[PDB]
């Protein structure tokens, strides 16, 4: 019944099987490498059938040291990954092998990574806003329950602190869990994150999945589908809400283009795989809510050359509902969590989906900050004394709104020792409504930093 | 002096050792050869990347394994190959010798000596393609790699374990920035402490032979040839040696790393690594993707670079630091190779030819270069000084157009313009003069603490170089205190400002004015 | 043989360009409609050649050297093989005598000498044809002397021109009497890519036959972009893999061995010469494109005719910055070197 | 110090030249004496015997091995049909 | 620097004449040795006392 | 076979027939080469050792050639023994420091 | 015993040999052409082994008139070139026969065209400056005596005039020997070189080789290696120092690209052969000067479509000590010799080698011309009257400096009518030192154009 390795070319391996025993495509096959310094069990994913009982495969591990004619055993199932509560607090590669303690999780139920999105009858027939409890997010760029949120930033902009924050939010408010997909993550960053989530003590509710850059493009492609198959089990069988981070969804597009090129298929516009808009669809359509339970997603997206027309971002931005952008120019002012209130955007911010009052207050806050953003040049070059009295009264409010977006987020409890706040939506729309009308202008900027809710602003104002 | 006993002993010792194991082994025959490739029929038991030895003494890598015949790229002496030649297999995947005897030697990618300075005392052997240290074996980057360039260590710090990309156009000083980095380490190496000693590999890919000799002569003059190995794949060597040269520099590096040394690798330059792999791959008829590169070229660079790491205490706490160089056509950073390496590396020192011409040498674009490690790679005394420097240079880059109209500009930013113009002078530096950490912290201090504000712009580098010579004579205790405590204590600061004012009274500007 | 003429049964010909292990890949040089699978082919025993002679003066011919003006058969002097090698470095002599164009903006500023190649590169409707036809017309004042050491014969090679454009050129030459000493080679737009590829070579063969007999010749190629397109079509039908911009790999060797075959011979070879004016039509006015930068590098100088100078009343529209002749004032009479000697540099400044 | 290194390089260049150059005379002189030994068949029949005894000392058998699947299986089936047919037919068939 | 560099350059000419003189002598001495070493090498090739 | 050659080379075809014929005979073949023919008893020794290096009995085809000026070489399947004095001298020349 | 032709396609010919007779790589084969005026012996170089005793070859003469099944004789060695003292003063084709005296080379020593480059032990870097008396070259791109020197430029930017001026300046004075390789240069300027060298006495010590653009790809590849095999004899077997001129070294890599598609290698980026950098490197490394035996190389490089990103220029730039990069954008301003002051560069331009007086002036001139090139886009729209007084003063210096980098070359007698001039290095430095400090800002802008040295500058400023 076992097959033979019959050709090898880079990461690509062809295998031949006894006439009746040809494996179904997207099965996983195991093959041994027996040279001492490179001893491995090699995992192959079946890509095509070439006729003559030959099967075209790609390797999830380096093919180096593999010999022609070696035996290949078909596992009779797809690539499969462990699912259960015991996945939480561990680091896994795309194949479901643990990195923190090798051979862990063999006894868990194993699910196929390749499985359909929800049937048409199961979907929720309207978007619902997610009350995450962060002032800036809930007001300026409301998130969608079971939607996808793009994230932009880098190092020195609090991005790892916002990740620890959103993990704490889901665990403590919704009683959910998080999954993190390191889709082509730097090995150094994967270790800095594993240590950071351990020191924060949030790791105890998160499953980490890493597809490292060190490994062939079959693994860097399949990691996202592996992490999403752990999140799907938590939505469907445990009945929890889930938050799936993807860092970075561009490398899922790139790795797909490199597997399509190794399979020798003709490349499309600017060199991507011909399946691209379907191949991204089979991942993004699967992140959704059904039957009152939901998989929210945050997705760090790289843009090549900074142009939003390129097929990799232009396919990606078709799917996602909100865009949070972090700015060094806001972090350098001390304004944590450093979300830029003008560059960030959301598609659920409409008077039909959120209340008319919320839309009015969001349009007012955007207008006031857009005026101050226009005025910053005059302030920097000519000083506040060069203004009139009508616009200097606007800057007196804009300074305070820009501060009042800041929050004592739960991720900071590691350092400040005070607990993190979680303001109701119905409070933050009142607080910015009162603040835009100027009812707090007699308080100094130091009364608004890191403050949380409005009754807390009253407690810090009487302290100062 | 040369003697008959040693020449007779060596020959007799080979002669009396000469024998053959006569062992049964698999042989194939060359069916095809062209352009640096041969195809070998037979060899049923060959493995992917096995060293094949051909009858003219030349070697090949067996990089492709078709149904009918092996495809083997040929290392070097390609003209000696003919159809019907018997191909023997060596019983192993590609390996290189490793050890401390490589220090000060120039070697070809197989680890054979190419400087002509006799045979190398190989200490151990490593396969070229062993697993990189996994995510559980690493430790957070937290020790400086002192570059000795003000424009780097003050703004894009390199910690030992980091992967920093020296991306720029040709003739912008990429090689000069990496030679300064390798030269700088002598000030550490002369100490016996294995924690402070950094060992350097420089991997030259597709350089002309005199340019490798020019680098060797520049490292000899600095004394760096006590502690540095040059891996030479000059442009004459076949595409196979150019493709292996980064991997063999990494495979030498890893042996020192896993023994608990600290290593620096410079790859010069990975654009010619990629261009050599594309040659091999298209001759082997493998399918082209974007910009004609084969599918796996991100994986080619990644499996190379992701072997640079800092190890945990259980693996002796060693590290390896990668400075890959790449060359960019007409300053673009959206071409395939630059886009791959910018995504693989931790930080990116964009060098730009426009700044090189304007006088800002070395040409670091401080407005776009970054390091994802940041402050964890800087000593406390440098955080205490450089923490505002990026902000000052960003505000100066915004203000730059107002220089035509500085009378009308408000004084609170006129001072920021006069500061920024002095910081852009303070960051210039002549080649082969790397500054020790204890001297560059005092250089960045002069600008950032505003003591330099009274010097005219055209005199700034002369003032910096004169003060650093003055202090290095009369008051070395400032530098000793900085180095030994890693902190600029208030006593050292009050002593330094007293000595800056005392030096100003002894200085003169190029227009003849006082500066006090 | 490689490049032997084949004879197909309709009296149509072809050339054997590929000789495979078991078949001959041939291009048909005429009406391909009449060809069927399974019919006879005869070899000719001749490497690709054309009839030549001074009987061609005043005639319009197919690339195979037979007439299409309808004025009956041509009394050809001999055949000549289309691919005889260029005169080698020892056989050539320096260009020293002028080809008078009678256009101030050329003759003073970027001179043309007997045995130079001067590329008349430009965009659609900028004067490329008008400069070349005016050049052929100006030679009548020399032809009326009847002296073989100063009269110029002309060949105008129309590649891919429409038939009424060639008939307009013909009567524009007859108005000035230039059909007394001009031959026209016509591969009009209708004709198969073989004729459209071949026309410049048969022009160069009819020209060379007068050149080696001690006569002075002027060739106009109009225009080599339609030869490069015809060779692209031939190469891709023959299934050779294309190089850059879908051209054949050796599109440089298409033009180099066409243009190098025109030069001034030494007095040991009768001292005749051939002067080449190739034309190139650049799309979207960019000179820095593949085919134009080949022909700029093969020829001795440029007359870059730019449409946004043509529109603003500078006619003929020579861009005085880019335009040059690299033989320069060695190809002018003494008076013109004294008077005009710096004029290109003064105008570019 | 670099002058002393360049003298040591020229010495090592001479050492390299002489040890290999000696070996090149040693090997070609060994081919002269071997060619003289081999010249008569009493050396050949002894030499194949030193090799054959060496091959009796060489390790015993270690390999069992001593055209695509659809054509290969069809040929195997054909050879099984032949074996039954010719086993009766053979003596004139 | 110029004087120390000039002395090294002339020292390399002094080494070249010494090493070429001693090399020409020692290669003659080794020609006697190599005939003896070659007889041992042939005995190692054949496996017998040639 | 000469009636149906269809693309193959004749010398390769007749050598394939002999391989087929001896395989049907229940044996295997090795190709052997030397400067001179061995004695009949020496060929029985060669058969006695190859019948211990392989499972099937090995027949030998002796391809005499002068280049292997001492010793012999043995080819079987596509594995060989490089036993000639000419190979030993090539290995001495190449392997020398 | 001999072979026969099997297949012919353009310059590529496949041949078949008896079972044992198959020739090595890079052997010369012969074949006979028998028709009439085309009748010649054809020489044919082995490129590949195709298996089954087939060999694929590249023709040196045109294949027109060759016929299938003709006999082919292996000569058993590579193409060979006559080398020796009596080579000086003759003109050779690629194959080593004399064009101006047929049969002349038959009794010389002949060497193989193909050999490996000198071993890394034999190389030392070269650091003596070559004076040439061209203002821009001696100031901004100082040449290296024993280095590798190049001119770059698009089609028609006057490269063949500048190289004929370099012959005229350097090889005149030079007391050694010299070689000129015509690699795909236009034949007319080959004859204008042969007659100019015979009108001067310089042909008495010069060896010329011509493989001009009328010849097929075989010769355009092998002519560079042939002329180089003459120079490598004068370097190695005689120690007499030598100048090697090459025009145009791009045509070597172009001719490789023209055969590569027929040889059956898949095309790489912009249609070049995949071997490009290895195929060029095996030539460029042979041109090096080993310790104590100088070759001074001067080579002109074509630049397709003016595109300094193109693989061939971009590969070639690694191999060079000084690059004099010409530009159509400077040529269009009439600034002859049209070298780009900002793109052109040299490795010897260090203050330890040239002395600080040269280095200061060279770096100040580049700073000024770079600031001017940055301001051109402002000046073209807003006008020079808008600038700062320091910027407007700098633009008036830069516009004078640009013109003072122009020179009346000797070879430009037919371009300008004026005779040529040589400017000493010291006078060049003093003149640009005065210019950068404004001591000529009172002169009219047109006085500096084409003029040569300070005595000529004064005489033209008095002419105005």
């Amino acid at each position: 019944t076992a097959g033979r390795v019959v050709r090898i070319t880079g990461p690509v391996v062809d295998v031949e099987f006894p006439r009746g025993s040809v494996p179904e495509l997207f099965n996983a096959l195991h093959a041994e490498i027996t040279f001492g310094a490179l001893a491995k069990t090699l995992t192959l994913e079946v890509a095509q059938h070439l006729g003559d009982s030959l099967v075209r495969c790609i390797s999830m591990q380096p093919t180096d040291g593999l010999v022609r004619g070696v035996e290949v055993t078909d596992t009779g199932a797809s690539i499969s990954v462990p699912v259960g509560d015991g996945v939480k607090g561990h680091v896994f590669n795309a194949l479901g092998d643990c990195l923190d303690d090798p051979g862990y999780g063999k006894d868990f139920e194993h699910w196929s990574i390749h499985r359909k999105p929800p049937a048409f009858s199961d979907l929720e027939p309207r978007t619902e806003m997610l009350e995450t409890g962060l002032k800036v997010v809930d007001l300026l760029t409301p998130y969608v329950r079971g939607g996808k949120i793009a994230l932009f930033g880098g190092a020195g902009v609090g991005k790892t602190v916002l990740i620890q924050e959103m993990i704490n939010r889901i665990a403590r408010n919704f009683g959910g869990t998080s999954v993190f997909a390191g889709v082509g993550e730097r090995t150094r960053e994967g270790n800095d994150l594993w240590v950071e989530l351990a020191d924060a003590n949030v790791l105890k509710d998160t499953a980490l999945v890493f597809g490292q850059m060190d490994e062939p493009p079959g693994t860097r492609m399949r990691v996202a589908l592996s992490a999403l198959t752990m999140a799907e089990f938590f939505r469907d069988e445990q009945g929890q809400d889930v938050l799936l981070f993807i860092d970075n969804i561009f490398r899922f597009t790139q790795a797909g283009s490199e597997v399509s090129t190794l399979l020798g298929r003709m490349p499309s516009a600017v060199g991507y795989q011909p399946t691209l808009a379907d191949e991204m669809g089979e991942l993004q359509e699967r992140i959704t809510s059904t039957r009152g339970r939901s998989i929210t997603s945050m997705q760090a997206v790289y843009v090549p050359a900074d142009d939003y027309t390129d097929p990799a971002p232009a396919t990606t931005f078709a799917h996602l509902d909100a865009t949070t952008e972090l700015s060094r120019a806001v972090f350098s002012k001390g304004i944590f969590p450093a979300v830029d209130p003008l560059a960030s955007s959301s598609t659920i911010l409409d008077p039909a989906i959120v209340g008319d009052e919320h839309y009015r207050v969001a349009q007012e806050v955007i207008r006031i900050l857009q005026r101050y953003k226009d005025l910053q040049d005059i302030i920097a070059i000519l000083g506040i004394d060069e203004l009139s009295e009508e616009d200097k009264q606007l800057v007196n409010r804009a300074r305070r709104i820009e501060r009042f977006l800041s929050q004592n987020m739960m991720a900071a409890e590691q350092f400040t020792g005070q607990p993190g706040s979680t303001v109701p939506l119905k409070e933050t729309i009142e607080a910015f409504d009162k603040l835009t009308k100027g009812e707090f202008d007699h308080l100094p900027e130091q009364a608004f930093f890191l403050i949380g809710g409005l009754d807390d602003l009253a407690k810090k104002a009487e302290s100062l | 002096t040369i003697s008959a006993a040693d020449i007779e002993g060596a020959i007799e010792d080979y002669v009396s050792s000469f024998s053959a194991d006569t062992e049964r082994e698999e042989i194939g025959t060359v069916i095809d050869a062209g352009d640096g490739i041969a195809h070998v029929e037979g060899l049923p038991s060959v493995m992917t990347q096995e060293l094949l030895e051909f009858p003219g003494g030349v070697l090949g890598v067996a990089l492709n394994l078709d149904e009918h015949s092996v495809g083997a790229v040929i290392l070097g002496e390609f003209e000696k190959i003919e159809e019907g030649q018997q191909v023997k297999r060596t019983g192993e995947v590609l390996s290189v010798p490793v050890g401390d005897a490589f220090l000060g030697r120039v070697v070809n990618p197989l680890g054979q000596p190419i400087d002509g300075q006799g045979d190398i005392a190989a200490e151990t052997r490593r396969a070229l393609e062993l697993q990189a240290p996994s995510v559980v074996q690493r430790q957070s980057v937290s020790e400086p790699l002192q570059t000795g360039i003000k424009a780097i260590d003050a703004m894009t710090p390199i910690g030992r374990g980091q992967r920093q990309l020296i991306i720029g156009d040709r003739k912008t000083g990429k090689t000069a920035v990496c030679v300064d980095t390798i030269l700088n380490q002598r000030e550490a190496w002369l100490t016996g402490d294995p924690k402070q000693q950094v060992r350097c590999v420089y991997v030259a890919i597709g350089q002309k032979g005199t340019t490798i000799a020019s680098v060797k002569r520049a490292l000899e003059e600095g004394g760096a040839m006590e502690y540095t190995t040059i891996v030479a794949a000059p442009a004459s060597d076949a595409a196979g040696f150019k493709w292996l040269a980064p991997y063999t520099g990494s495979a030498i590096g890893q042996h020192w790393m896993y023994n608990g040394k600290h290593v620096l690798i410079v790859f010069d330059d990975l654009s010619k690594q990629a261009d050599a792999y594309r040659a091999i791959s298209l001759l082997l008829r493998r399918p082209p993707g974007r910009e004609a590169f084969p599918g796996d070229v991100f994986y080619l660079h990644s499996r190379l670079l992701e072997r640079c790491a800092k190890l945990s205490d259980e693996l002796g706490g060693g590290s390896m630091t990668g400075l890959p160089i790449i060359e960019t056509k007409a300053n673009d950073i959206s071409a395939f190779i630059p886009t791959n390496v910018i995504s693989i590396t931790d930080g990116q020192c964009f060098l730009e030819s426009d700044l090189f011409n304007q006088g800002v040498r070395p040409a670091i674009n401080v407005g776009v270069s970054v390091s994802r490690v940041g402050g964890a790679a800087q000593i406390k005394a440098m955080k205490e000084v450089a923490g505002s420097l990026r902000l000052d240079l960003s505000q100066y880059r915004e203000l730059e157009a107002f220089a035509a109209f500085a009378s009308d500009l408000d004084a609170a930013s006129k001072a920021q313009l006069d500061r920024g113009a002095r910081l852009v002078e303070l960051l210039k530096q002549p080649q082969y003069s790397p500054l020790a950490v204890e001297e560059q912290v005092v250089a960045i201090f002069l600008g950032t603490q505003g003591h330099l504000d009274s010097v005219p712009v055209e005199d700034v580098q002369r003032f910096e170089s004169e003060l650093l010579e003055h202090v290095k004579a009369s008051h070395s205790d400032i530098f000793d205190g900085i180095r030994e405590t890693k902190k600029l204590s208030e006593e050292a600061e009050e002593k330094l400002v007293s000595v800056i004012n005392e030096f100003k009274k002894g200085f003169q500007a190029s227009d003849g004015s006082s500066v006090v | 043989m490689t490049q032997e003429l084949l004879e197909f049964p309709g009296g149509v010909l072809g050339v054997a360009l590929n000789l495979d292990e078991h078949s001959v890949g041939a291009v048909i040089l005429g009406e391909f409609e009449k060809i069927e699978e399974g019919q006879q082919v005869k070899r000719t025993g001749e490497v690709l050649s054309v009839p030549v002679g001074d009987a061609f003066l005043g005639r319009v011919v197919n690339p195979l050297g037979q007439p299409i003006d309808g004025q009956g058969d041509i009394a050809a002097e001999t055949r000549r093989a289309l691919e005889l090698q260029a005169p080698s470095v020892v056989q050539r002599q320096s260009v020293s005598e002028p080809l008078q164009t009678g256009i101030k903006a050329i003759d003073a500023m970027t001179p043309i000498g007997r045995g130079q190649r001067q590329l008349i590169i430009g965009d659609r409707k900028t004067g490329k044809t008008a400069v070349c036809v005016d050049t052929i017309l100006n030679q009548r004042e020399a032809w009326l002397t009847g002296d073989p050491k100063q009269q110029v014969r002309c060949v105008y090679v129309a590649i891919g021109q429409k038939g009424t454009t060639i008939a307009s050129v013909k009567r524009a030459l007859e108005e000035g009497g230039a059909m007394e000493y001009t031959t026209i080679v016509a591969a009009p737009a209708s004709d198969a890519a073989g004729f459209k590829w071949l026309a410049p070579y048969t022009g160069s063969a009819i020209g060379q036959h007068w050149m080696y007999n001690g006569k002075h010749v002027l060739i106009v190629f109009d225009d080599l972009s339609k030869q490069a397109d015809a060779y692209r079509a031939i190469s891709l039908l023959l299934r050779r893999p294309p190089g850059r911009e879908a051209f054949p790999g050796d599109v440089f060797y298409l033009h180099s061995r066409l243009l190098e075959r025109c030069a001034k011979l030494s007095d040991e070879l009768g001292g005749g010469s051939m002067t080449g004016l190739p034309i190139i039509e650049t799309k979207a006015n960019d000179i820095s494109a593949f085919i134009p930068t080949n022909v700029i590098s093969i020829t001795d100088g440029q007359c870059f005719l730019e449409s946004d100078l043509f529109n603003q009343g500078v006619r003929p529209a020579i861009n005085v910055g880019v335009s040059v002749s690299r033989v320069g004032g060695a190809a002018q009479i003494k008076a013109m070197k004294e008077v005009a000697g710096s004029l290109r540099l003064d105008l570019s400044q | 110090a670099q002058g002393a290194q360049q003298i040591q390089l020229m010495r090592q260049q001479l050492i390299r030249q002489l040890r290999t150059g000696l070996g090149a005379e040693a090997v070609n002189k060994a081919a002269e004496i071997v060619r003289a030994h081999v010249a008569d068949p009493q050396a050949q029949s002894a030499t194949v015997d030193r090799f054959l005894s060496e091959l009796e000392q060489m390790a015993p058998s270690s390999v069992v091995i001593d055209l695509r699947a659809a054509s290969r299986q069809s040929l195997a089936a054909l050879v099984e049909k032949f074996d039954s047919v010719a086993g009766g037919l053979d003596a004139d068939g | 620097r110029a004087q120390a560099s000039g002395e090294v350059a002339q020292t390399l000419t002094q080494a070249d004449q010494q090493l070429s003189a001693q090399g020409d002598q020692v290669r003659s001495g080794l020609e006697s040795s190599v005939d003896g070493l070659s007889a041992k090498l042939a005995s190692r090739i054949l496996g017998v006392d040639v | 076979t000469v009636g149906l050659l269809r693309g193959e080379r004749a010398d390769e075809a007749v050598i394939d027939l002999a391989e087929l014929a001896v395989s049907r005979r229940g044996e295997v073949v090795a190709h052997v080469s030397a400067a001179a023919e061995l004695s009949d008893a020496q060929r029985t020794r060669l058969t006695e050792v190859l019948s211990r290096i392989y499972g099937r009995p090995v027949s030998v085809q002796l391809h005499v050639d002068p280049e292997l000026l001492g010793g012999l070489s043995i080819t079987v399947g596509d594995e060989v023994i490089d036993g000639s004095i000419a190979s030993r001298l090539a290995a001495a020349q190449t392997g020398l420091p």
